[PDB]
């Protein structure tokens, strides 16, 4: 099995609706992104071109950041995804530097922190972030999703690495990952790549598949099909 | 940090509760996935007939909005009693019963005086439960002025859907079966009125519709079209009008809609007359009249020497249209026609979709879809009083209806809000002082035109009240704050949406516990204060309440507050689920199933349902209106002057018949160009929640999905020609001065940029709002406020704020 997923540029919008739904998702850290993109601006004006490439882990056949790790915490499981045991993690950051794409993030900052400051810009009329993760229960973050913990640490600690985990804990209750149905113009689709019969096997032979950084020599498995922009008329 | 067991999982398991977005007026049904009682997900309703489980970015930043850090949490009034952008209020809380006696004795006080009028009514954003808080209650004080924000949201671009085929409001486009889309600035995938069924579909339609998009900035959609046009903002008409001429002399309008000639052969020859009588028009007026009288000599060539487009690009446009005819889709956006002589350009633009039969036609555009959804409560006039009948009748405080203010809504003289210009009446007291304010969910200070006036305007009113969940920049003037339930997660509500060919209804209603002691600004809080009014010896309002606003099952009034706020939702949503929809879409069984599905959808759009009976003066599709011509004459008349003259006192260049066609305006314009070089560009940000997301972290964190903007900053954009020309590069820090006003940025250097302009985001310079938001919260902004640059201007015809075409503004670093 090698779990992937096929990106239609000429659906995609450009939204980064995938992106954020990957936060609220995961729980990641203010300025911690899993899902991000690439964009690109090209020609001199008039004649201008604008992309934009949403970007994940691409959950590599032949992983550098698995190799290099000191301590296995980064490893393959069956569904040919790259995950973490963040528990043994010891913030060496070998994976950081091994991965081609710049993926994964390193929690140096102290995970929601401003959540901490009990600060009001209206004394005692306004809340505060404080007063806000008391009232609604939360540990660190009123907008924590105790989903994630199921088989990653909802809040990871400090000066631990961190990445894409294909949405493992919905696969594992055979849902979509979050940017999956966050997507409003169903540009993301993912499926078994070594099943022919799969959606994206198919996608992949009936359009001309592309790669980020193929060259790099990891078989990324995230494909890039059609094109952002058309060609200009007239 | 080991897995859980399957019976300890918690993924998948938690709730989903409908309730619609309003981030933007797409306003989408939703389900909110609840879990140990907090809102952790939004996603589209997947039972919406228009937009399913499609979703533009933002309905994820509704998370950081209900969990705002800097919302209200009481009532509060201010202790320092001077106002203004230098005076601290210095709010100090109090309770509900409290500040709503202060507002019901001030309130009371007016009535006692016999100046019921000289109360005021503000509603931005609202919901369609709004009639009770908005009009209900305002009446039965005795004031005329309950002001609606529509005019600085999009009214001049209901002018060419009214005057042409009889629709005062908005289309829906049919880009699924498309064959040529044109937009005039429109950026459908972005901003505009269905953001996530447009973007559902508008990369899928490439592959059968050729898509043109005329904006001064490579949009979004513009980078996923066929042909961007570098519009010079104020210039569109020119080219919707040369498309026109093209159209004509090709013979290529769509004869099934519009007629042909009697004998056959073409006699539309450039710059030549023809004969009105060889022609026989079917379901259009005035096309030969038209064309006499201007669109024969709007050609390709008079196009290009204005605009510098290609002539071949404009006959090839014309053709293309031609032969995709009748899946023709014209879109406006609120930059071509909320302009100062904007009218025309929305009449321009609007007419290519008559003149290709675009018009309630499959691939084309039609307005939404009937529904049985009530918008009033019942008649107040048996509960007005003596003193409340007098009022009503005053001259609006917004001055609607002058000689120089005709805000033609509907074809009514003085018919239309003139939002931006209450402040006016306010700080001059003409026609009147305004003594007692009630506003909600608004911010004019910072989303009208030079809102310094609205800073100036309500530091002159005795006594104001207003109902937010954030002290915002307008709150900052305010006497009492009420806080509001956040419309999206703690109130109930019902709105409505069209796309996809269908209308729906969708049901707002609490998916948490109520955070904070807030109020729900459409039921409780005007339960509440007709209440306090009763016990203070004005009880109309709340004997209207009591007995018209009852339930529509039991016939009993609300119990209590929370009760009332669900009640008026039911009252006005029963014909969908107490009484058979059949006739126009789903039938439902009960509350409980319109509750749980969260949506309600028509059957869909009849194609060509409206051809033959507009609600024009004649029925017909008017290329010559008829309809603007009575409404104009109306006016006039009511003034004592021509029509020409009513042209003249409202700066248009119109005179003669060419008041009642398509034609060219040139576009107004404010300031010396030799010292103000460049043309404001004002766009919204594609994460704006209108003006209500400034605060949210994540906003900022993803803002480059702007295409050419930059994360975690405000930047003006420039043409790199530009960026030489005043020495400019990335990343400077700039101030951007127009003649009413100035803000700081920082540069960006972009191609997408039209020479001669600056493409900014309207959005970021709050002052107030919360800590995110603002640098120093009450003192210093983060970014620039775009609308301190906009001098106070109106496309008087409509009432409309303009925010496009006239601002030129100069730029250098700091
Ligand atoms: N993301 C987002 N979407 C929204 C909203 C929001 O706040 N955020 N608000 C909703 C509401 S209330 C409104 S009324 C609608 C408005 O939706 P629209 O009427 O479609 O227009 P705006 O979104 O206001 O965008 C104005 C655009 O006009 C361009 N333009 C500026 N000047 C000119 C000119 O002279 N000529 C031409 N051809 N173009 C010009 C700007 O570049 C910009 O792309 O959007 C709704 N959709
Ligand atoms: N330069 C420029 N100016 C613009 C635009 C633009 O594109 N460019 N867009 C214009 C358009 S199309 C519009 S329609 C107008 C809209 O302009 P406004 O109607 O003034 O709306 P907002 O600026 O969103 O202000 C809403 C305020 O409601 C409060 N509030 C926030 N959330 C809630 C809630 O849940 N309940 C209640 N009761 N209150 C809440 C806050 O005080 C918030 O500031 O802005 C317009 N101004
Ligand atoms: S949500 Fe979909 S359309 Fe939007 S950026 Fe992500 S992949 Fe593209
Ligand atoms: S994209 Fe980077 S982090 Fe993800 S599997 Fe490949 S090398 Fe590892
Ligand atoms: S930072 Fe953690 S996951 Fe990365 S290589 Fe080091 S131990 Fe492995
Ligand atoms: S698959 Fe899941 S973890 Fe990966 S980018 Fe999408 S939402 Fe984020
Ligand atoms: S912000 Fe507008 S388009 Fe986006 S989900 Fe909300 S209502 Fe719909
Ligand atoms: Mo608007």
């Amino acid at each position: 099995m090698r779990l992937g997923m096929v990106i239609d540029l000429q659906k995609c919008v450009g939204c980064g609706g995938c992106s954020l739904a990957c936060k609220t998702e995961n729980n990641t850290n203010d300025g911690i992104h899993w899902s991000h993109h690439i964009a690109t601006t090209e020609g001199t004006f008039p004649d201008v071109k604008y992309t934009y490439i949403p970007t994940l882990c691409n959950h590599c056949d032949d992983a550098p950041c698995v190799k290099v790790c000191p301590t296995g915490a980064m490893h393959k499981d069956k569904r040919g995804l790259t995950l973490q045991n963040n528990d043994e993690c010891i913030g060496c950051k070998k994976c950081m530097n091994a991965c081609p794409y710049g993926v994964i993030s390193f929690n140096a900052a102290t995970p929601h922190r401003r959540w901490q400051d009990d600060s009001e810009v209206v004394a005692n009329g306004t809340v505060s972030p404080l007063m806000l993760l008391k009232r609604t229960g939360a540990t660190a973050t009123p907008n924590e999703n105790p989903e994630r913990g199921d088989t990653y640490p909802m809040i990871r600690p400090k000066r631990t690495t961190e990445k894409c985990t294909f949405c493992d804990h919905r696969l594992d209750k055979g849902l979509n990952p979050a940017c999956v149905d966050a997507c409003p113009s169903e540009a993301r689709v993912i499926g078994d790549l070594d099943d022919p019969q799969s959606k994206v096997s198919q996608l992949i032979k009936l359009h001309k598949p592309m790669q980020l950084k193929p060259e790099a020599g990891t078989g990324p498995r995230v494909f890039y099909i059609r094109s952002f922009g058309v060609k200009t008329a007239y | 940090g080991a897995e859980l067991p399957a019976p300890l999982r918690r993924t998948g398991v938690g709730e989903w509760l409908a309730t619609t977005c309003q981030g933007c007026t797409s306003w989408c049904a939703k389900q909110i996935y609840v879990m140990d009682g907090r809102a952790l997900k939004v996603r589209g309703n997947p039972n919406s007939g228009v937009h399913g489980m499609s979703s533009c970015p933002r309905q994820h930043l509704s998370l950081q909005q209900v969990y705002d850090p800097d919302r209200l949490r009481t009532p509060m009034m201010r202790t320092n009693p001077k106002k203004g952008r230098d005076q601290d209020p210095k709010f100090v809380p109090i309770s509900w019963d409290k500040a709503l006696d202060m507002l019901a004795d001030k309130i009371i006080a007016l009535r006692v005086a016999n100046e019921p009028h000289k109360y005021a009514l503000l509603r931005g954003r609202y919901s369609h439960i709004n009639d009770l808080l908005y009009k209900k209650m305002t009446n039965l004080i005795g004031s005329p002025n309950n002001i609606s924000h529509s005019s600085v949201c999009a009214e001049a671009h209901k002018m060419g859907p009214y005057y042409l085929d009889g629709n005062w409001g908005y289309n829906q486009y049919d880009v699924k079966n498309a064959k040529f889309i044109l937009s005039f600035g429109a950026d459908p995938i972005a901003s505009n009125r269905q953001v996530s069924f447009y973007s559902q579909t508008w990369g899928d339609s490439l592959d059968h519709a050729k898509v043109v998009v005329v904006d001064p900035r490579l949009s979004a959609s513009a980078a996923k079209a066929h042909k961007w046009i570098p519009i010079e903002p104020g210039q569109d008409s020119v080219l919707a009008l040369a498309i026109a001429h093209v159209a004509l002399v090709e013979g290529v309008w769509h004869k099934p809609f519009v007629g042909d000639f009697i004998e056959g052969k073409n006699l539309f020859k450039a710059g030549k007359t023809v004969s009105v009588e060889s022609f026989k028009e079917t379901h259009t007026y005035g096309l030969v009249e038209w064309w006499n009288q201007a669109l024969k000599d709007y050609t390709p060539e008079w196009a290009s020497k204005i605009t510098g487009i290609d002539p071949k690009t404009i006959i090839a446009i014309a053709k293309d249209m031609g032969a995709a005819a009748p899946a023709v889709q014209v879109w406006t956006s609120r930059g071509a026609v909320m302009q100062a002589r904007g009218t025309y350009t929305s009449i321009s633009c609007h007419a290519l979709n008559g003149l290709f039969g675009g018009i309630d036609s499959k691939g084309g555009l039609f307005p939404g879809n009937k529904t049985p959804l009530l918008k009033e409560y019942p008649e107040a006039k048996a509960y007005m009083d003596e003193i409340a009948a007098k009022g009503v009748k005053k001259e609006k405080i917004d001055q609607r209806g002058r000689l120089e203010f005709p805000a033609l809504a509907k074809g009514k003289s003085g018919g239309g809000v003139i939002t931006a210009n209450a402040a006016n009446g306010i700080r001059n007291q003409d026609p009147y002082e305004i003594k007692v304010m009630l506003a909600y969910f608004n911010n004019f200070n910072f989303s009208n035109p030079e809102g310094q006036r609205w800073d100036e305007a309500l530091s002159k009113v005795d006594f104001m009240a207003h109902i937010t969940t954030n002290v915002s920049e307008f709150s900052w003037f305010a006497d009492v704050l009420l806080p509001s339930s956040h419309h999206m997660f703690e109130k109930w509500g019902v709105l409505d949406s069209i796309g996809n060919g269908v209308a729906q209804i969708s049901i707002q209603q609490p998916s948490i516990k109520r955070l904070w002691d807030t109020r729900i600004d459409e039921s409780e809080i005007p339960y509440m204060l007709a209440k306090k009014l009763a016990d203070k010896g004005f009880d109309a309002p709340w004997r209207y309440i009591n007995e018209q606003i009852v339930d529509p099952e039991t016939g009993k009034p609300a119990a209590d507050e929370a009760e009332f706020a669900k009640l008026m939702v039911r009252y006005l949503t029963a014909p969908l689920w107490k009484e058979d929809a059949s006739k126009y879409g789903d039938k439902l069984s009960s509350w409980d199933e319109f509750v749980q599905k969260g949506v309600w959808n028509s059957s869909p759009y009849k194609l060509e349902a409206r051809w033959g009976k507009f609600k024009t003066e004649t029925t017909k599709f008017e290329f010559y209106s008829k309809t603007l011509e009575k409404a104009l004459q109306s006016h006039a008349d009511k003034h004592k002057v021509s029509i020409d003259e009513v042209m003249k006192a409202c700066d248009y260049q119109a005179r003669g018949h060419l008041a009642f066609i398509p034609h060219y305006e040139e576009p107004y314009r404010f300031g010396d160009e030799s010292e103000f070089p460049l043309l404001l560009v004002d766009q919204k940000s594609r994460l704006n929640k209108e003006g209500r997301t400034a605060n949210s972290p994540w906003y900022y964190e993803f803002k480059d999905v702007d295409p050419g903007d930059v994360a975690n900053e405000d930047v003006a954009k420039f043409n790199p020609i530009d960026g030489k020309k005043f020495g400019l590069k990335d990343g400077d820090e700039i101030r951007i001065t127009s003649p009413v006003g100035m803000l700081t940025c920082k540069a960006k250097l972009w191609e997408g940029v039209r020479p001669g302009t600056v493409a900014k985001c309207f959005g970021q310079g709050h002052w107030a709002y919360g800590r995110y938001a603002s640098a120093k919260f009450g003192v210093t902004p983060r970014g620039g406020s775009n609308n301190d640059l906009i001098a106070d201007r109106y496309d008087r015809l409509s009432g409309a704020s303009a925010f496009y075409g006239h601002i030129r503004v100069r730029v250098e670093k700091v």
